[PDB]
């Protein structure tokens, strides 16, 4: 029962220097608008988002390989861990 | 290789041992 | 001279803990029952939401702000990477204390730089 | 073995299984509940839909197990008095009076097992909407009240949301109390 | 070093390259426009929309030689590594 | 049993069974009417098709024993027919293919486009409340000033209590099928 | 189609209701205040709300089953 | 019963019956115009395609009957004498051209069917456009009463529905729709 | 052609004249003075349409 | 195949000169009520610009694509 | 009567029949130009793809009627001069150098043209799309500058690429246009 | 020539010739990656796969010529080993080895078929991920530009059919692609 | 039934009629 | 039953007439 | 079925006329 | 009863009866 | 049926006429 | 029971008759 | 029939010519 | 039980009638 | 037909001409 | 077991009766 | 016929040539 | 076990009875 | 023919040149 | 295990009894 | 293992008892 | 390895127990 | 192996041990 | 044939030529 | 052919060559 | 070809080449 | 072949080495 | 080939090396 | 290769080791 939320906390773990960066952006983008009042936020906001998200996904691809055999490990170890051996 | 290094990568660890 | 006027983060910092508290709160005893009153639920949830709530010569002071946040931006970026690239290898339960010094982090960061 | 007209009542209930799950058993709550809170997450596509429905089968397969086993037949009745177990028993008696405390027939009975299971699948759901819906009223309020008006929170709640829901483990405990309510857990 | 992860990140790469530009306008007259409305107080949006449809329009026109090429460079690379894979 | 034709005749609607449900009975008003509500409630594709669809068949063979039980029956799901279509439309379809007793062929039509009508009429009925609820959720989070925030995202929990306290698909099972029952 | 105008032009008057009792008090801490007081307002009728929706849905579900 | 040639030539033509009511007998038409309404209601699966395409062949075999009966070289003239009133007949000259290598004879039927078909889907393309106006207009008019009241995020798809239906009841719909296209390809 | 010309004219004149009255007779007083315009002149929108729907189905029908 | 990229060329700046127009005016419009219901005005100014210059979108859309189909008469 | 052996070689080209045409005529231009408008204009599957493919077996039969009937009356070698004018060479030759080390030989020929015809029908879809796609393009800028950021446009490009299809009379000179281009020659 | 028992064993093959060609041949590749290119493309049935089956038989065919050959002259009127040379050399040497029994060259083509048709897959798939990069870069910069514009509610699928196609044929596509397979399967 | 009022259904103005 | 009422059920019109 | 009112339904101007 | 509530009900208008 | 309105059904239209 | 706007169930108008 | 209107029906123009 | 009046719930008005 | 109309149908410009 | 408690249940409500 | 104008119709053009 | 909060398990009412 | 004007037809050019 | 803690953790509730 | 923490997975607390 | 690092992954746990 | 960036990796933590 | 305009027709071009 | 146009064609390029 | 061009298409180069 | 320009294409690098 | 300072060109980093 | 940089790709990590 605990498949689900193992697969949401990878998800979360893997994905969080984009998810951090990003948010960080608009959050940022959002102080902008609070000191430019008459000023649409939104357009710009999807394209910064747009570029920093890819920005950071290229800078990324330094951390993925490994994951696989942590997952070999982790998922043998866990289908062995499911019957009542 | 510096101690403060930008960003991790294995190569750069395993040169540190 | 205006500028300063980010105090309001720093106060609303207790809002992380606030929501995170309630909101899990609020969940894990909905998932204990998934058998309650219909309204004690709805007042309880408005309870916690009340309780968590509580010429043109300007145009260059406005690229003078610009440049600013860019700037900021930037140096926060230099000196804040090594964290969130080893918060990739963070435990899920962790990830938001490290989320929350960040944000601190860099709202610290700002100050008018 | 099915000599004559056993391999075709066999070949038939086989063939009909998928419609008979997705209209019959367990399958219905649990599938309902897990797009429920995935929708309620704010992301339509957090874990894959698949696999969610993946999940749900599997623990309805679990569910009917324990029928399955004492069917070895006396099967049919067992099933029969989990549906009268699990459902109203108004509706159905209401369906058998259209249909024409003495016994009830599968016919009867199913729709009205149906029906029960989506309004206490959308009870749940409904029940588990409001935090997030408070989170998100809590972001535009914070937002409003910093002055910021033309930002929009749809995109700076949904990582909070998905990191409290990771951090606390919203998965494991709502699939363990769904099947703790059908069944007891070994 | 694993063929396949340079081939990603050479993707990762020519995709950043070839959104930098357009993005780059894009965002720059947001935020020009943004402010100019800030300025003198207007507050439309549909101004900086046009604006940004004629330059992405001009620059994606102006880039689509260097593009193509680019492209069919990387695809020539690919089908010679098909042909020793 | 069947020898020489009525063999091939039962061959030949059971192969057109499927369709001739579909197209000739009420398989059709229950089906569009869980579909509308499905879409009206804000759900992309929560209640799975296969699962109202198999509701609505059931009510469908409810709905249709006493004309299983009366096979002669072609006579009675003729009354069945003229009971539940609009007449105008067999008379002119009738007046189209020739040139009382209204032909089983003109009837057919008539009755799926009539069961087409009834149901979006009903479905339209029943979109009403949640189309209420819906702007007043929006006009309320205007007032407040959210502006940018979703209306979609906050009244969905709203749309389902209320159709929880109104008891939701038993009620409306209910009421159509004995709209289509009593005779 | 008597019908479907009393069913249309009572939703549009039960729109204009129950939108008309939180608008009328908030529009007729710069911002608390106004949240504080629509927020009360609206769980004080949220009931009357309900109980109106309500039935309204019973009046179109018989609606329905009439024909 | 029927020879050995002609049980053949008979078993070929029942054997080519789906492909040659593809080709065209008015069901494209039918088809198409039922489709296209289900399209522009909003709705992607409520009505139930197979029942759409049950009344079009209904309908498509109502308008054929008058053929069928005159048939049993009959049938074929007949046929063909229905073809040239409901085809374009420059695009069944062209393919007369392109088929033997401007003349003037009754016609060809493997150069005429493809006319027909082509002039059909251009008259369902037409008749949809004329359908589609009125729920465009209804959508449009429903988004600039959303955009003026002042929401941003109100997607206009989510209320239209209810307002298309009720007037595409009013309207009385699918039977109106039903009776012009009969009157459209029946005479008298 | 000419109808199709005709027709399409008619749409966005539709259109205009729908978008005109109701926007051209404070936001609550807005929302209230939209939903008074609709319970009023529904009737009338709905006669339009139809209308126009009628003009429609006569122009299927010739062919 | 210069032609490709003259034909994206084409379509490129079909676009922009299509959208010139109706965004444009609608453009000015909110620009000058903007200096001293914004979007009920705007729209009335789009549908009488539409209104206006159906005819000549139809009939610069239709020399396209006869230029599209002379072009691939013999390509 | 047929001899016996003549008698299973032509059994064997008839029940092989369908996919050489599939593969070796000009039934894969016509099909792939016909569902590449079916996307282009939008629609799931309204033109019936039966239809479609009906439409384009006759335009095939069409095509192939001066070869099929100078083999009724050795039309192997006009087979393979047909093939040799509507296809690449270079990829023929290529494929005979696969073999051991102007013959052209037919199974040489096969993929040759069926890959070239590909690439042709792909050029003429993208030659059909730009008009479709300007379309949308133009009414979801003027949607988007109206203030709308909803409503997505291809809920109102559907009835103007009609109407732009019809107007261009669609089919009909698409049709002209690609058989003129083949057998006018 | 056949009398009694090599006839059995020559009919028995070539009624399991289907699936020994589907998995046992170079044909599952060609399948795999014209199968994998054509939905790279964005289309899902634009070309049939009767097409792209028949061009990868084909293709298959001309790779299996030499053993054929040599399996004709043998068998009908060594073959074997030749067909376990081509799997040796087109096999991975892991998968062999794990097909091996237990207890730490292989043979035994009852136990070495498997291991050749994952290798194929495996290798196919490959492919497919190196052809995708082209057009999933277009597809994310089309997605770049229509969120930099402003415009949301659209799907970049609209724009990225024409734009993927213009790359295909200015690569030239097919052609080089199926040089680059024969190139790889022919080297001698 | 009066003639002043809103929108009525056409049940009033067959009744008024 | 009142008259100055606004839209009221067809019930109450019939009972009112 | 006064003239000055835009509520003239089909039915107001078949009695007028 | 209360007969000018300004809500409906069917139950409501049965009962005035 | 007065001239001058914004909208003009048939049935007004063939009456005037 | 209050008898007035505070919740009206079926139970409570069944009730109150 | 107002000469200076906006867009006509057909039957309006070919009245008025 | 008290006049809560938030929403009864049902076993709550049995035990108050 | 005035020339300065806002619209021109193919009608207008056909009688024009 | 309280009236005034901040969360109840069925259980309370069937404990408390 | 007019040859400034904001409309150039493909007949308007034919006519002036 | 104060149940008076909003974490009252059912543990924590079986125990408080 | 004039020159200054907007984006013409082919038409214009080829009555132009 | 203080009562005064966040999360329940039926573990620790029943420890706590 | 101080309390004053999170989730605190079950590792913790069993050893804290 | 620390005690009060906001960072409490099982391998530290496990070394620090 | 600085102990700042609280979060290290597993080859860290083992060589930290 | 003035040259202050953006790409142009391949006529104008060819003329200019 | 001026040498400082923005977007030249390749015709454009070949004559200037 | 001027080499202070901004983008150079490709013949712009091998010309300046 | 500017050293410093937007666009560094294969063959610019190529010729300068 | 100075410095990139943002991309990494591997052909720059040949010719380097 | 300054190490002071952006991501320095694998082969200048070597380059450095």
């Amino acid at each position: 029962l605990t498949f689900l939320t193992l697969l949401a906390s990878q998800a979360v773990i893997l994905a969080s220097p984009v998810m951090i960066v990003l948010l960080l952006s608009e959050v940022l983008l959002g102080v902008l608008s609070r000191f430019a009042p008459q000023m649409n936020a939104f357009s710009v906001s999807l394209t910064i988002k747009s570029l920093l998200a890819i920005f950071i996904i290229f800078i990324c691809s330094s951390t993925i390989y490994f994951s696989k055999v942590q997952f070999f490990l982790g998922e043998h170890k866990f289908f062995t861990n499911l019957f009542v051996r | 290789f510096p101690t403060d290094s930008l960003v991790s990568s294995p190569r750069a660890e395993k040169a540190r041992l | 001279t205006v500028v300063i006027i980010l105090v309001g983060t720093f106060t609303i910092i207790s809002f992380f803990s606030l929501s995170d508290v309630m909101l899990l709160y609020r969940y894990v005893i909905i998932n204990d029952f998934e058998i309650n009153e219909g309204k004690y639920f709805f007042a309880v949830v408005i309870v916690f939401f009340k309780i968590i709530g509580f010429t043109i010569k300007e145009f260059f002071k406005s690229i003078l702000l610009l440049i600013i946040l860019a700037l900021t931006t930037y140096f926060f970026w230099i000196n804040d990477r090594k964290i969130i690239f080893s918060q990739v290898f963070s435990s899920v339960d962790g990830l938001y204390l490290i989320w929350g010094r960040l944000f601190k982090d860099i709202i610290l960061f700002f100050l008018a730089f | 073995m099915l000599s004559d007209m056993s391999l075709i009542a066999t070949l038939s209930f086989f063939t009909l299984l998928p419609f008979l799950v997705a209209a019959g058993t367990c399958y219905i709550k649990f599938s309902i509940v897990f797009v429920m809170v995935r929708n309620a997450l704010g992301l339509q596509q957090v874990p894959s839909n698949m696999t969610l429905n993946g999940i749900a089968l599997i623990m309805a397969l679990f569910v009917m197990k324990p029928i399955i086993e004492a069917g070895y037949d006396s099967g049919l009745m067992e099933y029969k008095q989990y549906l009268k177990k699990h459902t109203d028993l108004e509706l159905a008696r209401f369906f058998q009076r259209s249909e024409e405390n003495n016994d009830y027939s599968l016919f009867s009975l199913l729709p009205a097992y149906a029906l029960s299971e989506i309004k206490d699948a959308f009870k749940i759901g409904f029940y588990l909407y409001l935090p997030f819906v408070v989170v998100d009223l809590v972001i535009s309020s914070i937002l409003l009240a910093l002055g910021m008006m033309m930002m929009s929170p749809i995109t700076i709640s949904v990582p909070i949301k998905l990191v409290l829901f990771v951090a606390l483990d919203g998965w494991g405990i709502l699939s363990k109390a769904l099947i703790e309510q059908y069944i007891n857990i070994p | 070093m694993s063929d396949i992860v340079y081939m990603g990140n050479k993707a990762l790469y020519l995709i950043l390259i070839f959104s930098l530009w357009p993005v780059g306008i894009a965002t720059v007259i947001g935020l020009s426009i943004g402010l100019l409305q800030t300025v003198t107080q207007l507050q439309e949006q549909t101004l900086p929309f046009g604006i940004k449809l004629i330059g992405v329009s001009i620059s994606l026109l102006l880039l689509s030689g260097w593009y193509g090429e680019v492209l069919l460079s990387f695809c020539h690379e690919i089908m010679f590594l098909i042909k020793s894979g």
